[PDB]
Parts: C-alpha cells; structure tokens; sequence
C-alpha cells in the first residue's frame, strides 16, 4: 500500500541524485535499450536531458552540488525516458520471442 | 557495427591486420622469408634461453 | 468448379466491395483510395510519396517488425502503387493465407501510427527512391510535362520534390491519411476470394470516417513549357494538349485517336506500319528514334499528344514531322479502315491487360472506387466501336486548335520551342 | 565488347583428369581434393609428431 | 475454397504429337484472348565456334516477313489484328509466340508455322540487321549484370559451348552470311525439336488441326526423326576478374555447378534459394527483412541489392548469386554471403524452410500469372522436362523437403566446392580466390 | 598593348543575335519570401529608347536613397506599400544588352502576399503607361540618373569601367558633358511611351520560393 | 601534416593516449591509482634489475 510508496520518497532523498539536478531518468545507466530509447526522445526533451547531466558534471568535479532550493522533487520528477524505454524492451522481447520461435 | 569479428575485435583486428589481411606484394622473393625467420630466432632464443636460465 | 459472379456490395458509409472468386491457387486483396499528390498544396508537398513508402511502419495493431516478418512468413507481398490521383494498397499471397495477410493490410491502411523516429528514419529513402526512379528520362519530363500542363493538383510532382526530402511531419502525414482515406473514397477491392468474406472484413475490421474529407482544387489548365538542358544524347519530348477526363466518351475517341496515330510497337524490333506517327516520323528522320501517341484520362481533366526520343541533331524533324503527322489526321487522314484496326487493338490491349491478377484487380476496383460500379468487357467493347470516323478527326483538330504545353530534356541544342510547332 | 571476351586455355596446367573439355570434371573431383588434403593431413602428423 | 482444391482444379494440360514429331500442347482456359508460340529447343549452345550468334540474327529476321508475306505484308497484316508478336533466344532454349485473340488461334498458328520455316531472309534486310546487332552489344555491354553473367559462364563453363554468349562475337555477327542464317535454320528448327504450345482460350482440338496443316513436316529417314545430344559441357572451379576502376559500382558472382532439369534436388535447390532470397535497396521491409544476408546488407551497407539462382540446363546448371556493391563493401558481402551459404549446408533450420517453401510456391504460381507466361512454362516444360508439371505436382514436391533435405542437397552441391567466379568493376577490395575457396567449408 | 600583346585578331565567332522568347520559370523551392521578376524585351546598349527607359526607371524607383527610408520619390515602392501589409521591396529592372535588352521589375515579398506585391506593381506600371507621369516626376528623374551615374565614378573601378566600356563599344569617349544632355533630352512622352511599350509587349518571368500565392504571367 | 603530434607513427601514440586523450571532466582522486599502479610497475622493475645485479 502507501507504505513503499513513502519508502520510494525516502529512498529517492536517500539516493541524493536530485541535489545534482538530475532526474531518476537522467541516472540510468546507458545499457542498449536506454540508448534506442534516448534516441527516440524528441529534441527540447534531449537537449534538456544533456543540459542537466553536462551541469552534474560540472558539479561533480566541482565537488559542489545545487543549492537546497533547486534540488528536484520526488513528486516533480519527471520520467521522460521510462516510456519509451517500455517500449523499446517491449518492441524488442517480441522479436526475440519470434526468432526463437 | 562490424560483421566478421576477424576486423573489429580490438585484439584479432591486429592478428587480422598484419598476419591475414595485410596486403603484400605479389612478387616477394625468397629474401624477404628472413624477417619472419628473425622474429622466429627471437622467438626461439628467448625460450630456449628461460629454459636455460632455469639452470 | 466454373466461372461465378462479380459481387460488389455497396456498404452505408460509403465504402465498396468488389470480389470475385476465380479459384486461382492465389488472392490478392487491395484497398484502392481516392488519395493522391494532387490533394497536396505547397504546404505539404511530396507528403503522399512519403506515405507510400511509410506502408512498413508501425501501425496501431502490428509493429513495423511484425508486418514485414509476418507477410514473409507465409510468403506473402505487400506493395502500394499510386498515381497524381489515386493511391492502392494490396497485399497478395497462397489462398491459405489471406486471414493473416489481411491484418496488415488493414492496419497499414486504417491503423498507421507515424512514430516521429521511424519517420524521421525514413525520410531519407526518398533520397533514394526518387533517384532510382529518375534513372529513366521516361519519368523526368513527364514531371514536368504535368508541370506545365497544369498550374494546379495534377501539377503536383509524383515524387516529393527535393528540398522537402525531409521536413514531411507526422502530423502531416497523419492528416493526410484522415482528410483522404475515408470509407467514402475507399474501395475494398479481391481476388481468389468469396464477397461475404470480403465483405465481413471490410465492415468488421474498418472504422475511418467516410466523406472526400478535403477535396481538391480543380485542376486548372496553365499550357506550360519546361525545357531542361542536360547533355544526355537522347532528346526526350513530350507535346500535350487537354484532353479528357474519366467516364467521358470523347475520351474514348482519343484513345482510338492514339491507337490510331500508333501507341508503340506490337512486333518485337517491328517496324510499326499500322502507326501512323511512327511511320510519319521515319519518312523525316534518319537516324534511330520513338515516337507514340500519348494519352492520360484524370478525373477533371486529362492530356494527349505524342512523346518521341530521338537523337539530338535530329530532335527538330522527329518533333515536327510528329507535329505535321498529327495535323493531317486532323484533316481527315483517317480511313475508316485505320479507325476499325485501332478499334481491334484497343480490344485487344484492353483484354490482354487483365490476365495477370493485378491487371484484372485494377481493372476492377479502378471502376468499383469510381462508380462503384462494373461494365462488362462487352459493354466496355461497345463504348469502342461506337467511335466514328469523325470523332477521331474531331479530336485530332481538338490537338491542333487547342493550347499545348510541352516537356523535354537532353541537349535540346536542335530542340524547337512550343511557339515553332 | 564483353562478347569477344574468352577465358585462355589452361591445359598446360590442368590436372590430367580435367583437362577434357567435355567430361563432367565432377567426378575426378573428389580425387583431386581428396589427394591435396591428404598431402595436407600427412603434414600435420608430422608436425603433430 | 482451400489452396489444395484450387490447385487439382486447373484444367489438366494437353499433349498430342503429329507424325513429323512435333508436340502440340496447351492449357484451355475461359479467356476471351491468349497466347501461342513454338518453343525451339535450339540455343547459341547449339551454334558452335564458326557460327555462335545465328540463333540471335535468325532472331532478328523471323519478324522481318516471310517467302510468301513480305515486311510490310507480315507486319501489317500482324498488326491490324491487333496481335503482339515478339520471342528471344537463350543459350539452349529459343522461342516464337503470339499474343492474340482466342479467336484468330488458328490464323496465329499459320503465321508462326510461316516464320519458323519460311522465312525470307531477304538479304537485302540481313545487311541492315548486321548493324542493329552490333548495335544492341554496344548497349548490352553496359550492362553489368548481363556482363557478369556472361562473364560467369564464360568461365565456369570455359572451354566448352555454354561458355558462349546468345548474341555472339563481334566477328560472327559481322561476317556471318545468309547462308549461314540459312542453315542454322535447317539443322535446328526442326518439328522434333520444336512445341507448339498455346493458353487461353483455345480448342486443344482446333489448336492440333491448325497445327496439321501449316506444321506439316515431312519425315523420311530415321536421322531427322532423331533428336541430338548435346555434347557435355566443363564445369571449373575458376574466376575472372574484369578490373575497371571507373565504374561506379562492381558486381560479382559466385556458383557451383547445379545438376540440370530433369534432377528433382532442383526443388530443395530452390526451397534454398528461398531462404537466402534476394534484395534490392527499395525493399520496404528493411532490418526487418527475414533473410540474414538481407537483414545483414541492410545493417551494414553492404550491398545495392543481391540475389541467388539456380539456372538449370539440359545436363548441367549454375547456382550461384550475384551482388552489386560499393568498392568498399565487396568483401563484407561476400564474406556475409558464403557465410549463408555454409549456414544453409550446415544449420538450416524448420522454422527457415517452412517459410522459404511458402515463398517458393508463391513464385511458382506467379510464374503462371497469364497465358503468355503459362505458355512458356508448357512450351519449356516439354522441352525441359519432357512432360508437363502441375502446380499440383510441384507443390507436393515442394512440401516433401524440410530442413535435413536442404542441408544434405545444399552440402551435396556446396560445400567444399571449387566455385566459378566473376567480378566487374573497381573489384580491388574482394579479393583472392583461394580466401574465396575456404570461404566454401565450415559454418 | 603594341609590342607586347598578341593573339588573333577579327571578331573570331560572333554571337547568334538574341531571339526573344517571353518565357515563365517558376521555381517552388519552399523559402519563405517570394522573389519574382517580371519583363518585357527593352531597349540595347546605345539606343536612344534606352535613355528613356533609365528615366523611366527612375521614375518608378529604383532601390531607396535613405538608409532604412520609405522612398516617397519612387512610383513603383510607394504602390506596392498602398497595396500590401506586411515588409517587402520592388524595384525598376533594366539591362541593355548588344542586341537587345530586358525592362521591368523585381520584387522580394512575403510568400502570401505575393500575389498582391506582384499585381500592385503591374498596375503601377499601367498607370504610368496611361499618362500617370508629371513632367516634374521626369525632372527628378533625370538628377537621380545624372546623379547615380556621376557618383559611379568615383571608385577606381567605377570610372575604368565607364571608360574601358565605351572604349571598348565604340573606341570613342562620350565626355559627362554629352553623357548629361542624352538624358534631359528624353521627354515626358519617351517616358509614357517605355511605359506603354511594356504593357504591351511579351513578357517573361522567373519566380522562386513558396509559390503557393504568386501568378502565372498570364494573369498579370 | 598539420602538426607532427598527430601524424608521426610513434607520437600518434603518445598524443593519443596521455595528452589528447578525451577523460571525463569529472574523475576524482580514486582514478589516481592506476598511473601509481604503471609507476609501481616501472619502479618495482627498475629497482629489481638494480638488484638483480647484485
Ligand atoms: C637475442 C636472443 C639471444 C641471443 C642472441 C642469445 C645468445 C647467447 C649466446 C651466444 C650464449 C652463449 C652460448 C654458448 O654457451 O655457447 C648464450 C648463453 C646463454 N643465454 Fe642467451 N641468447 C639469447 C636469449 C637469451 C634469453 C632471453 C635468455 C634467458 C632469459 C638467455 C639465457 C642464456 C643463458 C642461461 C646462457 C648461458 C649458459 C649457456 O651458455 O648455455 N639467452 N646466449
Ligand atoms: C611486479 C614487480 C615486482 C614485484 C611485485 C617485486 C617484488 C619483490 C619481492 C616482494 C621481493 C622480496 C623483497 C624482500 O627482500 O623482502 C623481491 C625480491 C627481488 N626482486 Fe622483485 N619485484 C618486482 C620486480 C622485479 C624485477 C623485474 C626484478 C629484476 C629483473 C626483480 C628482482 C628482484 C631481486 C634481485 C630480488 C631478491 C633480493 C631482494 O630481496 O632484494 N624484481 N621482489
């Protein structure tokens, strides 16, 4: 019930990756699915994505991280990605189903 | 991406790139067996030579 | 068991269905649509080739995977043909296999989905597509012949021109499909098939809205002439004037009129005597050369005249001589013999040009999209005799007088202009 | 043109049993390569050896 | 209605054979026009070295009018009946036909009978053939596919006859005399050897009356009711290569030496084909495509289009493919392509026969998509198989190979093979017959 | 240019005199402003009727004087403005060729109000066809000419272009003294005739961009 | 050709993997260890030859 979903928003504080700027989304590791997925992202959605890495990098040799304020949301994180990954691994599992088939 | 895994693989795409695919003249005589050979000599002089050295 | 019937139920919304069961070992269904480059305006230009080659892209209920692995794997085909007006989806495998053919063919008809990647990942085919096509100087000046000929819809290029190779959107595509493929400008048209299963796909597999959606701007005659220097030896040509449209009888006059001046050689490496224009052609020119009657009958409109390849040097005589050729039939050069003959071949083309399946099948939902109808090659037979001799020099003084437009390409350095005719 | 084009006569270097144009040179074939590959195998003992 | 039925359904094809030796056959179908012609079986590989290009110049004068009907009477009189009459001419097999009203079925036979056997040859005419001939081979010539092929056989099958080309040399096509015609003429189109095949239509009866009368060759010795064998042609593990950096594109072809007609692996030979197929750079199935060696020239560039084939012969055949492609892909492809080839001899698998037989019958009935190719498929089936081979028959073979079949028969004819080779164009890349003979084991 | 130049002499080939055409090429290529041209076959280089079509080309307007200005003093740009909303340029078109010339005008234009554009600057050439010139339009005219011209001199190219040009023609230097009279010599009648022998000669246009609301010539 | 850094069959190497060579922007003290680690290599080797004489 709305137990993990508390635990989630603990987690997503514990996991710190909003002090960055970034978004649950931004982290993932770009294995082959999250790239077809990347490349389907419309353009301002892409150019955004960068943005907010390439400045978590600066952050991050930096040794710094964004000011309280401007940490994301658990609740304004957008998954921008998560879809288009569903379908990607969706797309894909079908034509592997049907190879083997 | 790269089909045969003969010229992408970082290692055999050397193998592959002076020992297989490496273009060489058609007409290279007889004088042109001693590179190899030399490189067999260091190869041989070496083993023989830890095998040695082992005593 | 024999020959059956041509059904061709009419369903509410608008959408036709023709089958015909002919108990070939093979069906081919397709979705004839009143769709077309003609309904593009400068805003979405090229957009309907675009759509043609998108038939393997995802669609609502098969992916783009699924579709093409599906059809191959009960060796099946999917291919989309389409002219300036008229666009016509069908698939095409064993009897056994129609059920499964059938989704496809649906989905990509009615259930396309346009995602912005595959299409961006597509745009680039138009590239190619268009190259290869041109490859025939055939297709390149009546390109522009139409070009010329029109100022409007039919004007429209067959291949989406160059610098919008790319700026096509999904949303233009999507609006193209529902402002044009309604169930009131669709025909569902098969083959190796029974009507009542025809049938109970089309109304419980389709949903689309019926109506022209948007219609066309009537095609509107401007007279043109393009002329594009390139070099390449051969000289192609073509000389049009408006003709007639679709239904109309005095396009059946023309097309006498065409078999009559000759439309391209019957007798491998022949010579073409029953030709009127080629035979004209040779007597004026020496060297190797084509000449034949040219002929297109389009909804609101339509053009003849006559197309010649020639060599370079040799483009002025060819050209006129073809000119002069197509005035002395218009000056009652036509023997009511020559009038019987081309009344033959005409019979003859016709009725050989539905032997193979797609022949037949385009003859069929050609009509049954137009009039949702179904003359009988008997019929069809009597609308051609019923040609006078008159009508043909009619027609042929109807070329003389009215105003031409004119397409050509090669070093047009002994090239005549329209205004030299 | 490619029509005056023709392969040069390679009898001087044919294996006796194909050098007659009009014998399918399939059945001398497994001979042919059952012998070289036999040179072959033989090589590797040895060096197997 | 099912497939199966629709099949054991079409009307059985007639045979009836005349004194002379002539075979008259056809496939009576509803149609109001049809298709009639007399499918030789004479070819350039029936010409030999003095003569190779007289079936190609006899081609282009069987049109140019008869004793009886001149040009003009020939031509017109064709043509006001609104009738198309065209032919070609192969290696081993050579044909006349006509495209005509189920009606004029008996006139059309009158007029074939009157071109293969009266044929004016008028020598006025032959003159200006001469440079139309020479004419078409400046054009053929830029054809790389046909050079390739050619080119293929000019090698696979060197030293013997069907390592000629149909149109001939230069030489011959320059100096061969009337007389030369006029033989060619003799020794070949001869009743025994031809079939008068029809589709349409058309009475089979009324088809061999007609036949009786303008066919009406007259057999006295025992030699000319004899039909020739032809002697055996040399098949060769070899290549040619025809360097010409300059040309935009380079096509190459690799085959083994096929069984020929009569041998029933043909059908596994082409249920193999079928898994390989073919491709072509506007096929809209794209990366999905179910061919490997599509999928993979799609995936990697590798090539503007490729195909396999199985050309059979009387004795002999070629099964092979051909690929265009970039100077710098040659090798990719070819490497990818023997690549199928090892996997059809070594791993082929249900789920790829399945399909691949599916897609052959379809072909197989695309091959009878109208009576003048219905009646090519009689005229050849006689001249090749001897009988005729319904859907029916062909379908049923067709069923019977499954992968193990296809793995056997292709190893039987691939694997390990010493392949013919042609390559055209700026070829530098593929190289090296012997990487291309391993490429023929193990996977 | 004596003991050291060399080469041939004579008029080698000579050029196949210019037959006139009064052809339309459109070209739809997508790009939002509109260029377009329209002419009718003018005057040759020397020609007095030439003089008349360079006033009457400054009569019409040829291209602002005032940077960024509004051109009151030109017929043609201040038509076109009283007929179009949004930003745009036309301008008197002129060449004088050996054998033949070209005259008319040129405009650059929204895509949508091309049609407009075009138009407005066709009956800004009747109306001045139809007696629309003032002897004062005419007098302001033949300063500009005299002025443009005069300034054109300046530059080193300038002035050895004018001189090597006319040298070159007819190996003869007209002195900017005579130059001056050839152009107040023209009347206000020479001006309404070029006028009227535009309307109603052959004309021939070229066009590029999103067609979409621009004219065939046949509708001018 | 431009500059011999990118060109010469050797420097190529040099310049391609310890001065042109793209690195993260942000790679902290804990990518230090596998320079320490060749240097120990050289060291250790170094040293040991030294000794090996001995
Ligand atoms: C460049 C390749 C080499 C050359 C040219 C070479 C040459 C020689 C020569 C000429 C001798 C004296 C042979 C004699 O006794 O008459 C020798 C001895 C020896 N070498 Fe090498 N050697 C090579 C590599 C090696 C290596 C790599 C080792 C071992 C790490 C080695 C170990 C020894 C030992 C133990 C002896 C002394 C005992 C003996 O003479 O057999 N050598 N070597
Ligand atoms: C992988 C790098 C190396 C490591 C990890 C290493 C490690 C060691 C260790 C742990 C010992 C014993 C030290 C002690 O006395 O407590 C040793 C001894 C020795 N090593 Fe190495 N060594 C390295 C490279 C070399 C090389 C390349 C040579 C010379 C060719 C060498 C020559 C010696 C010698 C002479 C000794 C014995 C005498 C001594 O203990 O000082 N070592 N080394």
């Amino acid at each position: 019930g709305r137990l993990m979903d508390r635990i989630r928003k603990w987690y997503y504080n514990a996991a710190g990756f909003n002090k960055y700027g970034l978004m649950r989304d931004d982290t993932l590791y770009e294995d082959d699915d999250v790239k077809e997925a990347l490349k389907r992202l419309p353009e301002d959605l892409y150019n955004e994505r960068m943005f907010r890495i390439k400045r978590a990098l600066d952050l991050s040799l930096k040794h710094r991280i964004l000011p309280k304020e401007q940490w994301v949301k658990y609740e304004e994180d957008k998954p921008y990605l998560e879809p288009y990954l569903k379908e990607v691994i969706r797309e894909r599992l079908e034509r592997e189903a049907w190879n083997k088939k | 991406m790269a089909p045969n895994i003969r010229k992408s693989h970082p290692l055999l795409k050397m193998i592959n790139n002076s020992l297989i695919d490496l273009p060489a003249p058609s007409n290279i005589s007889a004088w042109w067996n001693f590179g190899s050979l030399l490189a067999v000599c260091l190869m041989t002089q070496i083993l023989t030579g830890l095998l040695l050295a082992m005593h | 068991p024999g020959a059956e019937d041509l059904e061709i139920t009419k369903l509410p919304n608008g959408l036709i269905i023709a089958s015909l069961e002919n108990f070939s070992p093979a069906s081919r269904i397709g979705v004839f649509i009143k769709a077309g480059s003609r309904y593009e305006t400068t805003a979405n230009l090229g957009t309907a080739h675009l759509l043609r080659l998108a038939s393997p892209l995802t669609t609502k209920g098969a992916s783009s995977f699924r579709i093409t692995r599906g059809i191959e794997a009960v060796g099946g085909s999917l291919s989309v043909y389409s002219t300036r007006e008229k666009m016509t989806y069908c698939v095409e495998c064993l009897r056994d296999h129609v059920d499964t053919v059938m989704e496809y063919l649906l989905n990509v008809t009615t259930a396309p989905e346009f995602r912005p990647w595959e299409v961006t990942d597509l745009q680039p085919q138009l590239k190619v597509d268009k190259a290869v096509a041109f490859q025939s100087p055939q297709v390149g000046v009546l390109e522009n012949l139409h070009a010329a000929a029109y100022k409007t819809a039919l004007a429209n290029p067959l291949y989406c021109p160059d610098y919008r190779i790319g700026k096509i959107t999904s949303e233009q595509l999507h609006h193209f499909v529902q402002n044009n493929f309604t169930s009131a400008r669709m025909a569902l048209v098969g083959i190796g098939v029974k009507h009542s299963d025809l049938k109970q796909v089309a109304e419980q597999f389709l949903n689309i809205r019926s109506g022209a959606g948007t219609s066309s701007a009537k095609a509107t005659y401007w007279g043109g002439e393009i002329r594009e220097q390139n070099g390449h030896s051969l000289v192609h040509a073509a000389v049009v004037t408006e003709g007639a449209a679709v239904g109309s009888a005095e396009a059946n006059a023309f097309s006498v009129l065409q078999h009559v001046l000759g439309a391209g050689p019957l007798i491998k490496r022949g010579s073409s005597v029953t030709s009127k224009l080629y035979q004209g052609v040779a007597k004026a020119t020496t060297q190797p050369f084509d000449a034949s009657a040219f002929n297109v009958n389009y909804s609101d409109s339509g053009l003849f005249g006559f197309y010649t390849i020639s060599q370079a040097a040799h483009a002025g005589e060819v050209i006129r001589a073809a000119m002069n050729q197509l005035k002395a039939a218009a000056q009652g050069g036509v023997t009511e013999e020559d009038v019987t003959k081309a009344k033959n071949q005409l019979k003859a083309t016709y009725l050989m040009s539905v032997e193979t399946a797609q022949g037949l099948l385009n003859e069929i939902g050609s009509e049954a999209l137009l009039s949702g109808t179904h003359t009988a090659p008997s019929v069809v037979a009597q609308k051609i005799d019923s040609v006078t001799s008159a009508d043909v020099v009619n027609a042929a003084k109807k070329f003389v007088s009215g105003k031409k437009s004119m397409a050509a390409s090669g070093d047009l350095g002994s090239t005549p202009f329209l205004d030299e005719l | 043109v490619h029509n005056d084009v023709t392969v040069p006569d390679f009898s001087a270097y044919r294996r006796e049993d194909v050098m007659d144009a009009t014998t399918s040179s399939q059945t001398s074939s497994e001979d042919r390569k059952g012998f070289s590959y036999l040179v072959t195998a033989t090589a590797c003992v040895a060096t197997a050896y | 209605a099912t497939y199966a039925q629709t099949l054991q359904n079409i009307p059985e094809t007639n045979v009836t054979t005349l004194d002379n030796g002539l075979r008259v056959a056809s496939e009576e179908s509803s149609q109001p026009t049809c298709t009639v012609g007399v499918w030789i079986g004479a070819g350039s590989r029936y010409e030999n070295e003095k003569n190779n290009g007289a079936g190609y110049f006899v081609e282009h004068l069987a049109f140019k009018g008869t004793k009886k009907r001149p040009c003009a009477a020939f031509e017109k009189e064709v043509e006001s009946m609104g009738a198309h009459f065209n032919g070609y001419t192969s290696r081993e097999q050579t044909a006349f036909y006509i495209k005509a009203l189920s009606k004029d079925m008996p006139k059309v036979v009158e007029l074939l009978a009157d071109v293969v056997q009266n044929c004016a040859l008028e020598e006025s005419q032959i003159e200006k053939e001469r440079g139309v001939i020479l004419q078409e081979l400046k054009e053929m010539d830029n054809d790389m596919t046909n050079v390739t092929f050619d080119y293929l056989h000019a090698t696979a099958f060197q030293g013997t006859a069907l390592a000629r080309t149909v149109e001939g040399t230069t030489e011959n096509i320059k100096h061969l005399t009337r007389a030369d015609l006029a033989s060619y003429i003799d020794t070949h189109f001869k009743a025994p050897r031809m079939v008068l095949a029809a589709a349409g239509g058309i009475s089979h009866k009324e088809l061999v009356d007609a036949a009786r009368q303008h066919f009406s060759g007259v057999s006295f010795t025992y030699k000319e009711d004899a039909v020739p064998i032809l002697p055996r042609c040399r098949f060769t593990g070899s290549e040619i290569r025809a360097r010409d950096d300059a040309l935009p594109v380079a096509h190459v072809a690799l085959a083994v030496e096929g069984p020929g007609w009569a041998d029933p692996d043909n059908v596994v030979l082409h249920v193999a084909n079928a898994i390989i197929g073919r491709y072509d750079r506007t096929f809209g199935g794209g990366k999905h495509l179910s061919s490997r060696l599509a999928a993979l020239a799609v995936e990697h560039k590798l090539c503007h289009s490729f195909q396999t084939f199985n050309t059979s012969y009387s004795d002999t055949g070629l099964f092979g493919f051909h690929f265009v492609a970039d100077p710098l892909s040659i090798d990719d492809m070819m490497f990818c392509a023997q690549g199928e080839w090892m996997r059809l001899c070594t791993s082929t698998t249900e789920s790829e026969v399945k399909r691949a037989k599916n897609h052959l019958r379809s072909a197989m009935v695309a091959q009878l998509d109208g009576t003048t190719p219905v009646c090519e498929t009689i005229g050849s089936h006689l001249l090749n198989y001897g009988r005729r081979i319904s859907l029916e028959e062909w379908d049923s073979r067709i069923s019977a190979v499954d992968a193990r079949m296809v793995r056997d028969v292709c190893s039987k004819y691939i694997y390990d093979k010493c392949p013919a080779l042609a390559a055209v164009g700026p070829i530098e890349q593929l190289l090296d017959y012997n990487r291309i003979r391993s490429g023929m084991y193990w996977i």
